[PDB]
Formats: structure tokens, C-alpha cells, sequence
């Protein structure tokens, strides 16, 4: 991973305690969970509701 | 000790205190779960989270 949704579906957010996103992606491509904390500061794949693909979105790694 | 349910999947969590920083492990069963009690469990004991990453590979 880099700047991508690991699996498919809707990207969504939730709290973040200082300067965080929680990152709660909403797999469309099969029943497969993928939930991190990426800190607000990082370049995310991408808006919170937003449909994404596994690995394409902004960088692949 | 506080949280930790079990080690399925290995969630990396590092922390950083009022000068000490450093990386620790979070066990729970979900993605999500584990997600919250790296924030969750932490951030009442003082402990603010830096970043995580995630280490599933599929068995």
C-alpha cells in the first residue's frame, strides 16, 4: 500500500483523537474487512464516501 | 492488562509519549476493532498514537 485503498469500495472516515482519519474502507469487491489509522498529515487515496478500487487510486505500493 | 483480545492478525501501532517514542503491537480480532483500541486504548493512558500499519497477509 501507499496512497491507495487496499480493497475496493467506499473509503470512508471517523474520529481521529488529535491529528488522525480513521480509515474504514467499505469493500465492494468482496467480504474483506481493511480498517488503519492513517494520520491526517498523510496524502490519503482519498475523500471519506468516495468509491475507490484496490490499489489504484493515487500511488501503488 | 487492558484490551488486547488475541493475535490473529498483527496490527502495528507506534506511539509517542511526552519525549519517548516507540512502536507496539495491537491484538484483536477485526481490522476495525483492532483500529479502535490502537487510538481508543492508548489515548486515555497518556499515549498519543503517531501512526499504524496494518500487517494482515493473507494465510
Amino acid at each position: 500500500p501507499a496512497i491507495l485503498a487496499e480493497i475496493s469500495g467506499i473509503v470512508s472516515f471517523g474520529k481521529e483523537t488529535k491529528g488522525k482519519r480513521r480509515l474504514v474502507i467499505t469493500p465492494v469487491d468482496g467480504s474483506d474487512p481493511y480498517e488503519e489509522m492513517i494520520p491526517k498529515w498523510r496524502q490519503l487515496n482519498v475523500f471519506e464516501g468516495e468509491r475507490v478500487e484496490r490499489g489504484d487510486v493515487i500511488s501503488d505500493g | 492488562t487492558g484490551s488486547l483480545s488475541v493475535d490473529n492478525k498483527k496490527f502495528w501501532a507506534t506511539v509517542e509519549s511526552s519525549e519517548h517514542s516507540f512502536e507496539v503491537p495491537i491484538y484483536a480480532e477485526t481490522l476495525d476493532e483492532a483500529l479502535e483500541l490502537a487510538e481508543w486504548q492508548y489515548v486515555p493512558a497518556g499515549f498519543e498514537v503517531t501512526r499504524v500499519r496494518p500487517c494482515v497477509a493473507p494465510k
